[PDB]
C-alpha cells in the first residue's frame, strides 16, 4: 500500500484490478502472489 | 546615371507609347461612340439603392415569414398527436412501418428487425436537392449506438407517423420548400422528402456519429443562450484513467456551446487558476473554444483537491457584469471524481435563491464517495451524470439541455418563437443553410393537468432549412455593375449574405495532423462548425466600417458615402473605390440588409428592343460557326430561362442558349425578358465594333489579342486562335480585371501569373483594360471594359531603344502598381515575369516602402486551406497581402545603402497609366541581401484570441431569455 498505493495513475483505458489500493484489496493481492497464479502480471504493473 | 530629366523625358515617350497603341487598337471611342450613337435600343432607368434595399428586405421577411407558418402548424400537429399517443409495447404483434435511412435498399436484403417493417421507396432524381429523393414518405434516422426496436425508439415511429401528412401539406403548398425535420427528444429524427443518408453504418468502411441532440440548429431551440464556465478538478486523485477521460468530456461540453453562449474553463486544485489567457467569460465562438479546447488538453494532476476556493472562483468569474455577457441560465459544471466536503457554506451565500445551477460530473471507474457531489446537484437545482467510459461522454455532455429547457416548457405559447441558425454546411450535401427552428412540448392531459411528471420537457425540435442560394434569389445583382452587392447581417456580426462568404468552414489555426498515430481505417469525425464569417472580416476593416457594421447591428436605417480601398478579386491589388452603402432591417427577423454601390452605377440600361428582326439578326452573331469574323466568342452562365442549365463548359452552354433562341422567340412564358434582351443587345454592340472596327485593324503589330468583356456576359477575343488562351471566367460578374477597370480613370495594366501551368505569358501576354465610359443626358454610364493582350517581346524591342540587352552598369524595369514585374531589362527577369518584385530584388522593394511610393495591408483569409505541418487538405487561416500605390507624387530620387555600398535609383511614373518607370544601378556592384519579401497567401494563425477578447467587437443578444421559472420542479437529479 506504500509502494504501490495510487501509483496505478495510468491513463490508459484498461483494468488492472488486482491493485494496491485499500487494504482489502492489497490483502487479496498479496494472497494471489502466494497462489502463484499470475503474479506476473501484478509484478509488471509495478514495474510500469 | 541618368539625370532626372532625361528619365523624365524618357518616360513620356512611352506611356505615350503604350497608351496610343491601347487606345488605338482596343477602341475605346470607338465603342464610346456606338453605345452613344443608337440612344433608343435602351433607355437608362435608375437604381434607387434606399427602394431596391427596402424591396430585397421584404422578400427576405415574406420567405423567412413563409417557413416559419410551416413551422408552426407541424409544431401543433406533433404536440396534439403525442397527447393522443397509448405507449404500447406490443410491436411485434402490430408492426410499425416506417423507412430507415443509412439501410441497404437492395430488395434481396430482408433482415426484418422485430417491431418494425422496412420501405423500399422510388427515389426519383431531383432539383433543389442534388440527391435522390421521394415525396411520399419521410425518411428517418436513427443514430448509430441506439438500437432501433427500443420500445423508447419503437413508439417514437410510432407517434411520429403523423407527420407525414403536415409534411405533405407544407410542399404541397410551397415546392420551393427544403427539408422539413423533427428531432426527437429521444435522438431520433424524421425528415421529408426521404433520400438516403450519406454515410450508411456499415456498407462503407466511414462510420456516421450524427446525433440529433448534438446538432446546432437542435440546441438554439431547445433552450436559451447560457452563461456557463466549467470547472476542472485538478487534485492528484484524478491523475489516472480519469484525468484522461476528463479533457474529453470538455472539449465534448464545449461543441455543445453556441456563439451566443459565452463560456469560460477554471481549474481548481488548492487554488482556482484559470485554464487559459481568458479570465472572464469570452464569446465561445469557433476562436475562443479553440483556445479553451487547447489549454484543457495540457493539465496535470496535482494537489490537494479543494471545492471551497473551487466555487469561490467560480461565482467571482459569475458576477463580472463588466464584461459583455449572454446574462441568461448561469451555470457551474464541475467534473471530479469523489467528494468528502459538500462545501455547504459556499452555496449559502454565493447563491443562497438559487440562481446559479449547479451539475456534478462523477467520472472514470472510481471509489470515491459520490454522496456529497449528488448532493451538490440536488441543492442547487441541477443535474447529476457519471461518465465511466468515452463512449459514455456523448450522451451526457449534451443531456444537460433537457434541465435547461424546463423554463421554457413552462413559459408556454411565449416561447414558441422561430429562431433562425447561422450559416451552417447541411447535413446531407445540399451547402450553405440556415435553419428556422421551434421547439414542440409534451402535452399529455392538459385538459384537466393530471400528470406533469415528465411533462417538463420538449418532445424535441423542428426545423426547416433555408439555402442559402435561395436567399441570393430574392437579391438581384443584374442591374447593379460587377462593383455593386447586398451583405446581410446577424445581431452578432456574422454575414448572412456576402459575395466573400464561401462554403469551406472558416479554419482556426495552423493545422498539425501526426501521420505517425492514425491508424489507416478508423475514421475520425469530420466537422460540425458554423461557417461564422464576421463583416469586418469578409471585408477589409476600416474605422468608418465599424461605425457601419455597428449602427446595422442595433436595427437602424441610413446611407452612408465614404472613400475605401476594395481588395480585387484575385488577391493581388487593392484599389481605392468611393462607395456608398445603404441598410435597413428585415423586419421579421434580426436580419438587417445592406448595399454597396459605386457612384456611376446609380444608373442601369434595360434593353429596350422588341422589333422582330432586331432582335433576331443580334441573336446570330452569337453562333459557333460565325467566330470567323466576329471573334471566339463566350457567355455568362446567367439563369436565363429555367429551362437551359449554365453547364461549366461554355461551348456547351452556347449552344444550349442559342438553340433556344432559334426553337422559341425570346418572349418565353416562363423567362425574364429583360436579361436575355440586354445580352441581345449587348452583342449588336460588340458586334459593330468587331466587324466595323478591328477587322479594319487585322494585325497590329505589338497587339496579341483584343477583347471586350461587357455586361451581359459576352466576352469577345478576336482571333480564336487567341481564344484558345483566354483563361478567364466567362461570367463577367467574376472577372478580376473587369472590376479595377471600372474603378480607375485610366488604362490598366494586369501582370501575368508566375509559375502556374497552362500558356499565360509570352503565349498570351501581358493586358491592358480599360472600361468603357459613356454619358447618355448628363447621366454617366460604363457599360463594357475593352481592352488587349500585349506581345511581351515587342514591346521590349522599343523598351531597348542608358539600358542596354543585359546591361551590368544598371538595370531599369517597369512596374506597375501592387509591385508586379511586367518589364524587365536583364533576361534573367523577364524570364520571371508576373512575379512580385520583392522576390527578385527584395533590397530595393524594401527601401521603395520606406521612401513611401509603396503601401500594403495585410488581411486575413479565414477560409482557404493548407499542407498540415508535422507536429490532403484542412482549412486553416492565411494572411494575405496586397500592395497598393498610396502616394500620388510622379517621381521618386533617392539612394539605398546595405552597409558599405550605394546604390543610385531613379523612379518616374508614367501619368494615365497605373505603371510605373524606376532606374537602378545593377545589383551586383553590391552584394546585398536584406531577406526576400513576399507577397502571397501565407499561412499564418492570427489574429491571437487573448487579446481580441480584451475590446470585443459589438454585439447584441437575445431579447428573450427563459430561465428560472418559480414553479420548476426541480426535484429529479
Ligand atoms: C513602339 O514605337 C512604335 C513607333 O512609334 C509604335 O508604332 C507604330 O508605329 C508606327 C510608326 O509610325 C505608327 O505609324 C503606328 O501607328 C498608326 O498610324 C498612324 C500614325 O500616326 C495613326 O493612325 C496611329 O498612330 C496609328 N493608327 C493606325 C496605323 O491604325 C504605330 N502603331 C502600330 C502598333 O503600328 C509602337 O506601337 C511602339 N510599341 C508599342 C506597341 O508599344
Ligand atoms: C401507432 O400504431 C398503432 C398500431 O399500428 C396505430 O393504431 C392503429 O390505428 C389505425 C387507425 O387509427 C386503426 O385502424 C382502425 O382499426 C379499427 C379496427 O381495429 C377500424 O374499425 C377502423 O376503421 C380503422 O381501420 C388500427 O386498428 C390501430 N391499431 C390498434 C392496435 O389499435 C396508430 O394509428 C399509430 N399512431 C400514429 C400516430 O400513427
Ligand atoms: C410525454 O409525457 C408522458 C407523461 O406525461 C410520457 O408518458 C409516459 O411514458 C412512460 C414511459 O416510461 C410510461 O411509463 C411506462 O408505463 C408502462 C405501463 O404501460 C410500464 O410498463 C413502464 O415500465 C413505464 O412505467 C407512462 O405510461 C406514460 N405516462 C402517461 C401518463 O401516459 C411520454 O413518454 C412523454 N412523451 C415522450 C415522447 O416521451
Ligand atoms: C419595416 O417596418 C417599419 C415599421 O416598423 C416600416 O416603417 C414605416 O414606413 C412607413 C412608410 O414606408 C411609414 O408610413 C411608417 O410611419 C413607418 N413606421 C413607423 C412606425 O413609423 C418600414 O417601411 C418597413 N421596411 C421594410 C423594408 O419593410
Ligand atoms: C491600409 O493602408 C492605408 C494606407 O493608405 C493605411 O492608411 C494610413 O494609415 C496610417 C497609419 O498606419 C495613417 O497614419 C494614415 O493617415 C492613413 N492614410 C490613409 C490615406 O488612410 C491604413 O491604416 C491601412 N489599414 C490597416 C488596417 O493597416
Ligand atoms: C504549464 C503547462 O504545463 N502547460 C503547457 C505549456 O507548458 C506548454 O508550453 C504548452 C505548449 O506545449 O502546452 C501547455
Ligand atoms: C513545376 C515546377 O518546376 N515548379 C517550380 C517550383 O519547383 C519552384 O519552387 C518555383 C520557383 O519559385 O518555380 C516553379
Ligand atoms: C498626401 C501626401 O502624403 N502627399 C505626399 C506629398 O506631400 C509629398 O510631397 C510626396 C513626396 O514624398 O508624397 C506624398
Ligand atoms: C561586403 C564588402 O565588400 N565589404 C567591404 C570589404 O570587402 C572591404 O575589405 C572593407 C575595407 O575596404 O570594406 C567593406
Ligand atoms: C410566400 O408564400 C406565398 C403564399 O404561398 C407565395 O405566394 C409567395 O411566393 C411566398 N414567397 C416566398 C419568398 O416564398
Ligand atoms: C470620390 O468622391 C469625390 C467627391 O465626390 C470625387 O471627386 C471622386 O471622383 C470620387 N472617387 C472616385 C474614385 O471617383
Ligand atoms: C523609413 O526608413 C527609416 C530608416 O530605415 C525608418 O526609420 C522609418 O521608420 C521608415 N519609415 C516608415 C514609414 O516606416
Ligand atoms: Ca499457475
Ligand atoms: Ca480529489
Amino acid at each position: 500500500m506504500q509502494l504501490f498505493g495510487g501509483r496505478y495513475d495510468f491513463e490508459d483505458t484498461e483494468v488492472r484490478r488486482s491493485n494496491f489500493d485499500n487494504f482489502p484489496q492489497a490483502l487479496i493481492s498479496v494472497f494471489q502472489v502466494l497462489t502463484g497464479e499470475d503474479w506476473n502480471s501484478v509484478m509488471y504493473n509495478g514495474i510500469m | 546615371f541618368p539625370s532626372a530629366v532625361t528619365i523624365k523625358s524618357w518616360v513620356d515617350k512611352m506611356q505615350e507609347d503604350l497608351v496610343t497603341l491601347a487606345k488605338t487598337a482596343s477602341g475605346v471611342h470607338q465603342l464610346v461612340d456606338i453605345y452613344e450613337k443608337y440612344q433608343d435600343l435602351y433607355t437608362v432607368e435608375p437604381n434607387n439603392a434606399r427602394q431596391l434595399v427596402e424591396i430585397a428586405a421584404r422578400d427576405i421577411e415574406k420567405l423567412l415569414s413563409n417557413r416559419s407558418k410551416a413551422l408552426v402548424r407541424l409544431a401543433l400537429e406533433a404536440e396534439k398527436v403525442q397527447a393522443a399517443h397509448q405507449w404500447r409495447e406490443d410491436f411485434a404483434s402490430n408492426e410499425v412501418v416506417y423507412y430507415n435511412a443509412k439501410d441497404d435498399l437492395d430488395p434481396e436484403k430482408n433482415d426484418s428487425e422485430p417491431g418494425s417493417q422496412r420501405i423500399k421507396p422510388v427515389f426519383i432524381d431531383d432539383a433543389n436537392f442534388r440527391r435522390q429523393v421521394s415525396y411520399q414518405h419521410a425518411a428517418v434516422h436513427i443514430p448509430t449506438d441506439i438500437y432501433e426496436g427500443s420500445t423508447i425508439v419503437l413508439n417514437e415511429l410510432n407517434w411520429t407517423s403523423a407527420l407525414d401528412d403536415v409534411f405533405k401539406k407544407n410542399r404541397e403548398e410551397d415546392p420551393s420548400l427544403l427539408w422539413q425535420v423533427f428531432g426527437s427528444a429521444t435522438g431520433l429524427a424524421r425528415y421529408y422528402p426521404a433520400s438516403p443518408w450519406v454515410d450508411n453504418s456499415r456498407t462503407p468502411n466511414k462510420i456516421d456519429l450524427y446525433d440529433v441532440r448534438r446538432r446546432p440548429w437542435y440546441i438554439q431551440g431547445a433552450a436559451s443562450p447560457k452563461d456557463m464556465l466549467i470547472l476542472v478538478d485538478v487534485s492528484g486523485s484524478v491523475s489516472g484513467l480519469t484525468l484522461k477521460l476528463i479533457r474529453t468530456s470538455v472539449s465534448e461540453m464545449l461543441e455543445t456551446l453556441s456563439d451566443d453562449d459565452f463560456v469560460n474553463v477554471a481549474s481548481f486544485n488548492s487554488n482556482a487558476q484559470d485554464v487559459s489567457c481568458f479570465q472572464h467569460l469570452v464569446q465561445a465562438n469557433v476562436r475562443n473554444k479553440k483556445v479553451l479546447k487547447d489549454a484543457v488538453n495540457n493539465i496535470t494532476a496535482k494537489g490537494i483537491t479543494d471545492y471551497k476556493k473551487g466555487f469561490s472562483f467560480a461565482f467571482e468569474q459569475l458576477l463580472n457584469y463588466n464584461v459583455s455577457r449572454a446574462n441568461c441560465n448561469k451555470i457551474i459544471m464541475l467534473f471530479t471524481d469523489g467528494g468528502e466536503e459538500r462545501a455547504q457554506e459556499i452555496f449559502a451565500k454565493y447563491n443562497k435563491d438559487k440562481k446559479v445551477r449547479v451539475f456534478t460530473f462523477s467520472v472514470g471507474q472510481h471509489n470515491y464517495d459520490r454522496g456529497p457531489i449528488q448532493w451538490m446537484a440536488c441543492e442547487n437545482k441541477g443535474y447529476y451524470y457519471e461518465i465511466p467510459s468515452i463512449g459514455a461522454i456523448r450522451i451526457n455532455t449534451q443531456e444537460y439541455l433537457d434541465v435547461l429547457g424546463r423554463p421554457m416548457v413552462l413559459a408556454g405559447d411565449k416561447a414558441k418563437q422561430v429562431q433562425w441558425t447561422n450559416v451552417y454546411l447541411d447535413a446531407l450535401e445540399l451547402g450553405l443553410v440556415i435553419t428556422g427552428t421551434l421547439p414542440v412540448f409534451n402535452i399529455t392531459g392538459q385538459f384537466e393537468n393530471k400528470t406533469n411528471l415528465k411533462n417538463q420537457l420538449i418532445l424535441g425540435v423542428m426545423g426547416v432549412d433555408v439555402s442559402l442560394e435561395d436567399i441570393k434569389r430574392l437579391t438581384p445583382r443584374f442591374t447593379l455593375c460587377p462593383n455593386g452587392y447586398y451583405f446581410a447581417i446577424d445581431p452578432n456580426g456574422y454575414v448572412l449574405l456576402h459575395p466573400n462568404l464561401q462554403p469551406k468552414p472558416i479554419g482556426v489555426g495552423i493545422p498539425t495532423i501526426n501521420l505517425r498515430k492514425r491508424r489507416p481505417n478508423v475514421q475520425n469525425p469530420k466537422s460540425q462548425e458554423p461557417v461564422t464569417l464576421d463583416f469586418l472580416d469578409a471585408e477589409l476593416e476600416n474605422d468608418i466600417k465599424v461605425e457601419i457594421r455597428n449602427k446595422m447591428i442595433d436595427g437602424e436605417s441610413g446611407e452612408k458615402t465614404f472613400r475605401t480601398l476594395v481588395k480585387s478579386q484575385d488577391e493581388r491589388y487593392i484599389d481605392k473605390g468611393n462607395r456608398t452603402y445603404t441598410w435597413t432591417p428585415v423586419n421579421g427577423t434580426d436580419y438587417s440588409l445592406a448595399l454597396v454601390l459605386p457612384t456611376y452605377s446609380f444608373y442601369y440600361i434595360k434593353a429596350k428592343i422588341e422589333e422582330t428582326i432586331t432582335q433576331a439578326r443580334y441573336s446570330e452573331t452569337l453562333k459557333p460557326d460565325n467566330f470567323e469574323e466576329s471573334g471566339y466568342t463566350f457567355l455568362a452562365p446567367r439563369d436565363y430561362c429555367s429551362d437551359l442549365k449554365p453547364s461549366d463548359n461554355n461551348t456547351e452552354f452556347l449552344l444550349n442558349f442559342n438553340e433556344f433562341i432559334d426553337r422559341k422567340t425570346p418572349n418565353n412564358p416562363s423567362c425574364n425578358t429583360d436579361l436575355i434582351n440586354r445580352v441581345l443587345l449587348d452583342a449588336g454592340f460588340t458586334n459593330e465594333l468587331v466587324q466595323n472596327y478591328w477587322s479594319k485593324q487585322k494585325n497590329i503589330k505589338g497587339v496579341k489579342a483584343r477583347f471586350v468583356v461587357t455586361d451581359g456576359g459576352i466576352t469577345r477575343v478576336y482571333p480564336k486562335e487567341a481564344g484558345e488562351n483566354w483563361q478567364e471566367n466567362p461570367e463577367t460578374y467574376e472577372d478580376s480585371f473587369y472590376k479595377r477597370s471600372l474603378d480607375n480613370d485610366n488604362y490598366v495594366f494586369t501582370a501575368p501569373y508566375f509559375n502556374k501551368s497552362g500558356p499565360g505569358a509570352y503565349e498570351s501576354g501581358i493586358m491592358v483594360s480599360k472600361a468603357v465610359e459613356i454619358y447618355i443626358q448628363g447621366k454617366l454610364l460604363k457599360p463594357a471594359v475593352v481592352g488587349i493582350k500585349i506581345d511581351v517581346n515587342s514591346w521590349i524591342e522599343n523598351f531597348t531603344k542608358d539600358c542596354k540587352r543585359n546591361s551590368d552598369v544598371m538595370d531599369c524595369v517597369i512596374l506597375d502598381d501592387g509591385g508586379f514585374l511586367l518589364m524587365a531589362n536583364h533576361d534573367d527577369y523577364t524570364n520571371q515575369i508576373g512575379r512580385f518584385f520583392g522576390e527578385i530584388d527584395p533590397s530595393l522593394m524594401r527601401h521603395l516602402v520606406n521612401i513611401s511610393v509603396y503601401a500594403f495591408n495585410k488581411s486575413y483569409d479565414y477560409q482557404s486551406v493548407c499542407e498540415p505541418g508535422a507536429a490532403s487538405k484542412q482549412s486553416c487561416i492565411t494572411e494575405q497581402t496586397q500592395y497598393f500605390f498610396d502616394n500620388d507624387s510622379k517621381s521618386f530620387s533617392g539612394v539605398l545603402d546595405c552597409g558599405n555600398c550605394s546604390r543610385i535609383f531613379h523612379v518616374e511614373k508614367l501619368m494615365n497609366t497605373n505603371l510605373i518607370f524606376i532606374m537602378v544601378e545593377s545589383k551586383g556592384t553590391c552584394p546585398c541581401d536584406t531577406r526576400l519579401l513576399i507577397q502571397a497567401e501565407q499561412t499564418s494563425d492570427g489574429p491571437d484570441p487573448c487579446d481580441m477578447v480584451k475590446q470585443p467587437r459589438y454585439r447584441k443578444g437575445p431579447d428573450v431569455c427563459f430561465d428560472n421559472n418559480v414553479l420548476e420542479d426541480y426535484t429529479d437529479c
